[PDB]
């Protein structure tokens, strides 16, 4: 979800309700957990590019005074703001930060990529992975682990062919990505480390959250789009 | 009576009715410090804010007289910022009066990626 006012959220679908499409060239989410395969895809015809962390950020949010000429400068390059955030916290005190640049013109073809590797996959073939091999990227409260790094999620699955398309079309569509060495999540109190890193979380379906899976499958486009 | 078009707007729609109410001045004050009549280099820099403890408002930041002031552009009514529909008026109202050639949205909230708002009813 994003967005809380009160008790109201914006659920990711009424978020795309909310905007125009083909308006704005970029959106910035200063806000955690945004740079999402599914959010990216749900939000493709809202925005040219999506800047927005994969993890949380630290509640002091993005460096708007540093940030402000690159914002409105002639030849905006989001890379180079999404590089002042980076850099921002590689040099604060509490060195936790994740970015990553979307170019959502290029989310079509990965979702061809990954529909090709998902369509076929049974719960049997996903409940299957273990997600100790893959790279948590979300401990929200009470969480057992919903969203993995993107990569890692797809290379359990995928045959080396699939992958190598898979890696072509990631690399079109995140143009821009960085991590500090670890992140931290509020709910443990603490940071932890970043071993992979493609700059977008994936939904893992588990065994042990089949209400989880069919609200993803109702009310997220991208589970229809590469599942079925 | 629409400003004459620039050649970028930026919106920023603060969602602050939460645990980040506090956090939310202290970075539209960093937003203060950087939008100089140079950095904003022509743009319109908006501010949907809506916090805590008061109804919503609508804001421009810009530089005066050598100092970058926030101009109150109006005050809304109590309403739910998180409601899809106030959303689009409100970025109907920010794009009308302040057209571009390009538009750039800052959404700054809480956020749970895809989630659903009520996970933690759906994890047994």
């Amino acid at each position: 979800a994003f967005g809380q006012d009160g008790n109201n959220w914006m659920e990711i679908d009424d978020l795309a309700k909310g905007l125009p499409d083909d308006l704005f060239d970029f959106i910035l989410f200063d806000a955690c957990y945004m740079a999402s395969v599914e959010c990216t895809y749900e939000l493709r015809n809202k925005a040219e590019y999506i800047l927005a962390s994969p993890t949380e950020t630290m509640a002091d949010g993005w460096p708007y005074e540093e940030m402000m000429p690159q914002l409105f400068a002639t030849d905006l390059q989001l890379e180079k703001v999404g590089e002042t955030f980076y850099n921002h916290y590689l040099n604060n005190t509490y060195p936790y930060a994740t970015v990553s640049l979307t170019k959502t013109s290029e989310l079509d073809n990965l979702k061809s990529a990954i529909h090709d590797i998902l369509a076929d996959k049974t719960e049997s073939d996903i409940y299957s992975l273990d997600p100790k091999n893959m790279q948590r990227l979300e401990y929200l409260y009470r969480s057992p682990g919903m969203l993995y790094d993107f990569n890692d999620y797809i290379k359990q699955l995928a045959t080396a062919e699939q992958y190598d398309r898979f890696i072509s079309c990631l690399d079109k569509a995140v143009v821009y990505k960085a991590h500090t060495p670890k992140s931290y999540y509020a709910a443990i109190g603490n940071a932890l480390p970043i071993k992979s890193y493609c700059g977008l979380t994936i939904f893992v379906p588990q065994e042990s959250l089949p209400k989880m899976l069919e609200w993803y499958k109702q009310r997220v486009g991208w589970y229809k789009a590469v599942y079925e | 009576t629409p400003e004459p078009r620039t050649t970028r707007t930026i919106l920023v729609y603060m969602m602050a009715n939460n645990s980040l109410n506090s956090f939310a001045s202290k970075n539209i004050e960093s937003m203060i410090e950087g939008a100089t009549s140079k950095n904003l280099n022509g743009g319109n820099l908006i501010v949907y804010y809506a916090p805590a403890g008061s109804p919503p408002e609508l804001l421009r930041i810009k530089e005066e007289n050598g100092v970058v002031k926030k101009i109150h552009l109006k005050d809304y009514e109590k309403q739910n910022s998180a409601d899809p529909d106030v959303m689009r008026s409100v970025i109907g109202e920010v794009v009308s009066q302040y057209p571009a050639d390009s538009y750039g949205l800052v959404l700054w909230s809480h956020g749970t990626a895809w989630l659903p708002s009520d996970y933690q009813n759906k994890l047994k």
